[PDB]
RNA sequence: CGAUAACGAACGAGACCUUAACCUACUAAAUAGUGGUGCUAGCAUUUGCUGGUUAUCCACUUCUUAGAGGGACUAUCGGUU
RNA sequence: GAGCCAGCGAGUCUAACCUUGGCCGAGAGGUCUUGGUAAUCUUGUGAAACUCCGUCGUGCUGGGGAUAGAGCAUUGUAAUUAUUGCUCUUCAACGAGGAAUUCCUAGUAAGCGCAAGUCAUCAGCUUGCGUUGAUUACGUCCCUGCCCUUUGUACACACCG
């Protein structure tokens, strides 16, 4: 049964899947000092799902946290206060 | 906007119907882990239980979970309209039935063996493992084993 | 670091053995008067601008 | 009176001058009409291959019919009537009346 | 009676009737004004013509524009066509010709399409293959 | 100046009247709902399961506006979207007839729509005096 | 400036941008200077446009996508890879958040960002194959100013296209860090990559 | 084209025919389509906006359709042989 | 979930084809009427890709839907080696593919559907048609074929001589 490929796993992460008090300060903490904010970078920053990270970007813009540019569906597009 | 503190009831594992459902999914993908169950059902049940279906699986309470499993084992007097089940009208029994997790797998060997057992064309193709729905076995299923 | 540009002053035709490739006469922008000929791989005109990556060469033919 | 001819023909130039006879002795009589009303011609493509046997290489044919259909209304006593349908009918062409 | 000039823009299969009289200034497409035109991106494509000339030659003519054909992305292109044309059609039967230049020098500097259709037609399919070029596949062996 | 159902844009006013359903409360919802996934071809019921009837109510609302008259089996072609043959390629197939065929007498009810002469269903003059009201109320919203 | 009110009402943002200048969806195209003697001709900016998806022939003479915006040239490598193959409004969709993200990202303008990463991403000397006989041979010679912007747009595309596949990451910010990390120039950014990586090869061969 | 013991033609290529693209130029049309005027609906209210209507009828051909025709011949200019 | 737009075409009478609309049914379907021998009716063939908002969140995963089990319908004298359609359940290989190799120069390649042909029923096929629409080149004889010139010939059913 050859294959002739190779066929490597990778580490997958495991990233959170459910909001506690400490993932909970770290956002309030640091999402300023980011210039640029949306779904992908709070995933690689702060290891939660692309859930978490759509819910808490609509949380934050309306009582104040991030300014927004563009509110297109699929990629939102945030710049911080300064 | 609802940013919401989860506690430390929280489960990574939980066990309906002898299978280990997985957590940190929604409730509803979840619990097709179980055999017998699949997504569209799974739908009905958690909508049928009245749970709110945007609920991770470990963060649900110990009486909604036990409420959805009654549900599903007794589907059509919770008023499921009974086409949506698995194996109704039912070969001996004539009754609408759905099995579950292990009723599927022994079942379907059972119904499998009356036509072995009658010697029915479908049944002889099952025991030498050949295709039986009327399919060309000229080229594909090769390497099947 | 050297490097120089190049005007193209008269594009001489295709050499290379599948033909992908051109001689050309090019000019010097600083140091004009000096003229040599070399090769360019793409589409290429004339009054275009080579940076030529050093200038102390030159190809005639491609066999 | 409200009659109307029809024609349905597939060759062009003698559906025109078929056509065009019926709306100039028209002219004569000084009868009201709607002039002709071109409908879209409707081509009937047949496309089958070349070769009767199923060898060679597949070529393929699209034999074609091209049907041209116009239509005058008319209003005019009888006797008009029967003379203009009575004559102008030439091989090929297909005309047929109907009334209101 | 009152002034007006009727006008058509095209693309591959679509075609946008344009009638352009005198009135108060409302730009309509369909019935719904021009701000409502779906595909968000080309939107801002079909405001350049206007754009491009200045809104003070809108203020004195109502536009309806009514769009059949083709596909989605085609209708928006015969829409602005339609109007473009439409507005140096008005300047040309009823303003000086002297508007009309100036309109039309605009336009065609920016895109020339604007007042020139699109001459690229589909070219048909032949049998041998799935499209107009290509062939199915040739195996030798 | 006469705002109409023309002068708004399609999404939010079909979800500003759809929202006036909700709190309203008289539509007569079918009562197979939620049960349903109302298109032959589709995969999954709708997700945004507490609503939707009172979605396709304000869907199905604008569209005889617009329009003269419809049936349920233009309805069907509307909704109908391409159903994976599974293996196969896809293929056009029409939506659920009942929903199209009970929203549309569960619109007869309030009053919206009416039966229509040469068959199908058109705008009542009820239903061309809300319809314009709501349009008014939705776009003054970002102003 | 004065605003003009007519019976359609049309919003005031856009009706700004009819007399002022004639830019882009947002930025303008002055102050877009291309700084490399060679790449200028051939990279058509100071004739402004507002949106990336013109269409366009150019596919006629030899030259003609020299004239081309190239914005748009930006967007027309974006449709590839085969299920992406059409889908123009897909394309013009993410260019436009991929210009939102450079300049939040660097606060200067996007689609200077733009121009000066293809200026860097041009392979300036290339290898072409000769036989030899049995051991195929190089040689190295020189590009075209125009197949050098052609290279660099290619070169970025399939840099941004493999990063953000299999990956949480949108192909919108994908694009643009590659974008931002050419115009710089890194050697971490995929397209500068594979340039001096040419370059070392034409080098062997001098 | 040129050289030139060859000159001048024929078939094939080309021409031809079909089709697609242009025509506010002609001939015309509720089985194509606008605009009005009747009859109405809704919203405003100024002098408007959007619809519905087949016996309201009067005019129209831009768009739709096909008859006859026109139009491109690489025209004009520049470069190089 | 919401928006929402083509073109090529086919269709029954001494027959029962294309089917609108109303009603029943989750569906596939059933039933009562109607229009059409057709620029008139199906039919704006409201096609799909696409567009806008939402759930998913790098997990062989809500990717993929093969292979199996029960029922409900439709065509047909008849459907078991399941005709086809629908529901529920089961939910495999496959993480872009070695040597090899095909097609292609602009409304073209590629994506995406629809009609027609075969057709009582059955399209993953073909012939066409639209929709969305690139990159690259505007060369050469390097490879593979074909043509021509010069040349040698003891060949001429002509080098398989
Ligand atoms: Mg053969
Ligand atoms: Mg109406
Ligand atoms: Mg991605
Ligand atoms: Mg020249
Ligand atoms: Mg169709
Ligand atoms: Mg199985
Ligand atoms: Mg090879
Ligand atoms: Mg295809
Ligand atoms: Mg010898
Ligand atoms: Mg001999």
């Amino acid at each position: 049964k050859k294959k002739w490929s190779k066929k490597s796993m990778k580490d997958r992460a495991q990233h959170a899947v459910i909001l506690d008090q400490e993932k909970y300060d770290r956002i309030l903490k640091e999402v300023p000092t980011y210039r640029y904010v949306s779904v992908s970078v709070l995933v690689d920053r702060l290891k939660i799902g692309g859930s978490l990270a759509r819910i808490a970007l609509r949380h934050l813009e309306k009582e104040g946290i991030i300014k927004p540019i563009s509110k297109h569906s699929k990629q939102a597009i945030y710049t911080r206060a300064t | 906007s609802l940013v919401v503190q989860e506690q430390g009831s929280f489960q990574h594992i939980l066990r309906l119907l002898n299978t280990n459902v997985d957590g940190n999914i929604k409730i509803v993908y979840a619990l097709t882990t179980i055999k017998g169950v699949g997504r569209r059902y799974s739908n009905l049940v958690c909508k049928k239980a009245d749970v709110d279906l945007h609920k991770r699986a470990g963060e649900l309470t110990q009486e909604e979970l036990e409420r959805i499993v009654q549900i599903m084992q007794n589907p059509t007097h919770y008023k499921i309209p009974a086409w949506f089940l698995n194996r109704q009208n039912d070969i001996t029994d004539g009754k609408d039935y759905h099995t579950l997790a292990n009723n599927v797998e022994s079942k379907l060997r059972d119904d499998l063996e009356r036509l072995k057992k009658i010697r029915a064309h479908r049944g002889i193709r099952h025991f030498w493992g050949l295709r039986v729905r009327g399919q060309h076995t000229k080229t594909t299923g090769r390497r099947r084993a | 670091t050297p490097v120089t540009l190049a005007k193209v002053i008269k594009v001489l035709g295709r050499t290379g053995s599948r033909g992908g490739v051109t001689q050309v006469r090019v000019e010097f922008l600083e140091d004009t008067s000096r003229t040599i000929v070399r090769n360019v791989k793409g589409p290429v005109r004339e009054n275009d601008i080579l940076v030529l990556m050093e200038s102390e060469r030159e190809a005639r033919r491609l066999r | 009176i409200k009659i109307r001819i029809t024609l349905t023909s597939t060759k062009v130039k003698q559906l025109e001058n078929v056509s065009s006879n019926i709306v100039k002795n028209a002219e004569q009589h000084n009868l009201v009409k709607k002039g002709p009303v071109r409908l879209p011609t409707k081509v009937l493509k047949i496309s089958t291959r070349k070769t009767p046997n199923g060898e060679g290489s597949k070529t393929w044919e699209t034999y074609e019919m091209r049907i041209h259909k116009r239509y005058i209304d008319l209003e005019a006593p009888v006797q008009i009537v029967k003379r203009i349908t009575q004559i102008t009918i030439e091989p090929g062409v297909d005309v047929e009346v109907v009334v209101a | 009676a009152v002034p007006s000039v009727q006008t058509f823009g095209k693309k591959k299969s679509a075609t946008a009737v344009a009638h352009v009289k005198a009135g108060k200034g409302l730009i309509k497409v369909n019935g719904s004004p021009i701000t409502l035109v779906e595909p968000e991106i080309l939107r801002f494509k079909v405001y350049e013509p206007l754009l491009l000339v200045g809104l003070d030659k809108f203020s004195n003519i109502d536009i309806r524009v009514r769009v059949t054909g083709g596909g989605h992305v085609s209708q928006v292109y015969a829409i602005r066509q339609a109007i473009a044309k439409g507005l140096v059609a008005y300047h040309q039967k009823y303003v000086d010709e002297q508007s009309k230049n100036e309109l039309k020098k605009a336009f065609t500097s920016y895109d020339r399409t604007l007042l020139i259709a699109d001459s690229r037609r589909p070219e048909p399919k032949k049998f041998g293959g799935k499209g107009a070029r290509s062939r199915f596949q040739k195996s030798y062996r | 100046p006469g705002v109409s159902v023309r002068d708004v844009a399609a999404q939010d006013f079909i979800n500003a009247y759809a929202s006036f359903l909700q709190r309203q409360g008289k539509l007569e919802v079918p009562g197979y709902v939620d049960i349903v996934k109302t298109s032959s071809g589709n995969e999954m019921p709708p997700q945004d399961a507490e609503g939707w009837f009172y979605k396709r109510a304000a869907s199905v609302a604008r569209h005889i506006y617009m329009r003269k008259q419809v049936g349920v089996g233009k309805l069907n072609k509307l909704y109908g979207g391409a159903k994976s043959r599974g293996v196969r390629p896809y293929k056009h197939i029409d939506a659920s007839g009942s929903i199209n065929r009970k929203v549309l007498q569960a619109l007869e009810k309030i009053g919206i729509v009416e039966i229509s002469p040469k068959g199908g269903r058109r705008i009542s003059e009820n239903g061309q005096r809300d319809l314009d009201r709501i349009a008014a109320q939705t776009l003054e919203e970002d102003e | 400036f004065t605003p003009v009110v007519l019976a359609t009402p049309i919003p005031e943002e856009v009706q700004q941008a009819q007399t002022e200048i004639k830019l882009f969806n947002k930025w303008s195209f002055e102050e877009v200077e291309v700084k490399d003697a060679s790449l200028v001709d051939y990279v058509q900016v100071r004739q402004p446009i507002f949106v990336a998806h013109t269409a366009g022939r150019y596919a006629n003479k030899r030259f003609r996508k020299a004239q081309c915006p190239i914005i748009e040239r930006l967007t027309n490598s974006l449709m590839m890879n085969g299920r992406n193959n059409g889908k123009k409004l897909k394309a013009v969709r993410i260019i436009k958040h991929t210009l939102d993200i450079i300049n939040v990202l660097t606060d200067q303008n996007p689609i200077q960002v733009v121009v000066d990463a293809i200026t860097n991403t041009g392979p300036r000397e290339d290898t072409t194959r000769v036989g030899g006989g049995g051991a195929a041979r190089r040689q190295a010679v020189d590009v075209s100013p125009l197949r050098r912007v052609n290279q660099a747009i290619a070169l970025l595309t399939i840099g941004a296209r493999e990063a953000a596949f299999r990956n949480i990451k949108t192909i919108a910010e994908t694009l643009a860090e590659e974008l931002i990390n050419a115009a710089k120039g890194s050697s971490t950014s995929y397209a500068i990559k594979k340039k001096d990586e040419l370059e070392r090869v034409a080098k062997s061969n001098r």
